[PDB]
């Protein structure tokens, strides 16, 4: 038997309605054993290596490639040179949505300095009591919920002069 | 696609010259033996940097 | 002959044998397959097109 | 990036827990071009062709391949002429169970007589008000909801005496 392009859209908009729970996760505060050529991630894994915290997921949203002019008085997404455009979940089969974009910033010490490499994605996070803000280091977080997505990168450095804007478009069947 | 290739590895005092078709154990045959291969430990721990040295 | 797959335990091992079959050239000789025949050199038939014993038999 | 192991088993106990929304569906009571050779599963349909009615879910539970010796002392499901084992929504990370079992029958008469060549099971559908029968034809609807998995097959048939079985093992990510 087979599954369906439409399953994927809706498993698409299950990930899109969880989104009040999405934090963005960054890690790998110490170096690779060398910085040009991190090792391979693990898609069995749960939590990052040498967790530095958990922003709140900015924005949530499905996508699919854009296109003009019938996409000209809508909003895109630019990253990794290509440009891709937002869709609602009302609209998601109509327009072939089964791509997530997820995106969060920090900006200074409201996560801790030094280095970042590891970069990925929790949902079904909670909290510890007392606590509502949206960038939390681990010793506030009662449950870390699922690690989801993560990868590898070489590494970048922070300030308050800097925004550490991180993103993925992610796809649950790349293949059909 | 960035990757290694991490460990048959063989000692000997004697020279060997592999040919066009050599396989990998041919080094062992060519010195009649006088040689042995490198212990397991060299295959398992040669493969990252750390403080495991095999000697 | 001998086996030249690299990292396997029967590396140079041997193995079978085989036969070999080399044609060689013939004067007078009865138990050779004929292919020519001649008269004081001069040659004694002709064909270009392929033969076959059996389609002679069904042809004739 | 592409998605993870733990986000195929995510998304099976999202569709198991739909499952009092999940029926059967069964239709094409009319011939294919050629009965010995029924045409390519192009995912991209809507609903079922020559549609004959719906039926309710019998069994709706995640799964993955039975293995030795430890489902030795267990249940045993022979599906796709091999050995299936059941498992539970919250040992569903551990036991890494991103495969969903789906069952269903109709007993007799309870839904319109006749051949059939297409099966399939849809999520979230609704009857008319005063319906609350678990067998629904076409008419009785008031939304289909979504065709989730199908195949097609060479012609069955029914009578009101068959007890007629259609079932799936199915993954979210069809060809990972």
């Amino acid at each position: 038997a087979i599954a369906t392009y439409n399953s994927h859209v809706e498993l698409a908009k299950y990930l899109v309605s969880k989104a009040d729970s999405v934090y963005l996760t960054i890690g790998k505060s110490t170096p690779w054993s060398n910085e040009t050529n991190p090792p391979q991630p693990d898609e069995n894994a749960t939590v990052l290596q040498e967790v530095i915290g958990y922003k709140k997921a900015t924005k949530v949203t499905l996508v699919r490639p854009s296109k003009s002019p019938e996409d000209d008085n809508k909003n895109l997404i630019s990253y990794g040179n290509k440009s891709w455009v937002e869709v609602t979940p009302e609209n998601a089969k109509a327009e072939g949505a089964k791509w997530v974009y997820l995106e969060s910033s920090i900006v200074g010490d409201e996560l801790p300095l030094g280095t970042y490499r590891q970069v990925g994605f929790v949902m079904d996070l909670v909290a510890k009591s007392g606590i509502s803000k949206f960038n939390l280091v681990p010793s506030e977080v009662e449950s870390t919920g699922t690690l989801l997505f993560f990868d590898n990168k070489q590494f970048q450095n922070r300030s308050e002069q800097t925004t550490a804007k991180e993103r993925f478009i992610v796809e649950v069947d790349p293949n059909s | 696609f960035y990757g290694h290739i991490n460990m048959y590895g063989y000692v000997t005092s004697y020279v060997y010259n592999p040919g066009m078709t050599s396989s990998v154990n041919q080094i062992s045959a060519s010195t009649e033996g006088r040689g042995q291969e490198v212990p397991t430990d060299y295959y398992m721990y040669t493969s990252t940097k750390n403080n495991n040295t095999v000697e | 002959l001998l086996d030249q797959t690299s990292g396997v335990p029967s590396y140079f091992s041997k193995g079978a044998d085989r036969l070999e079959e080399k044609m060689s050239l013939t004067v007078n000789d009865p138990t050779s397959a004929t292919i020519y025949t001649f008269m004081d050199g001069d040659l004694y038939i002709q064909s270009t097109n392929a033969e076959m014993d059996k389609i002679n038999k069904v042809l004739a």
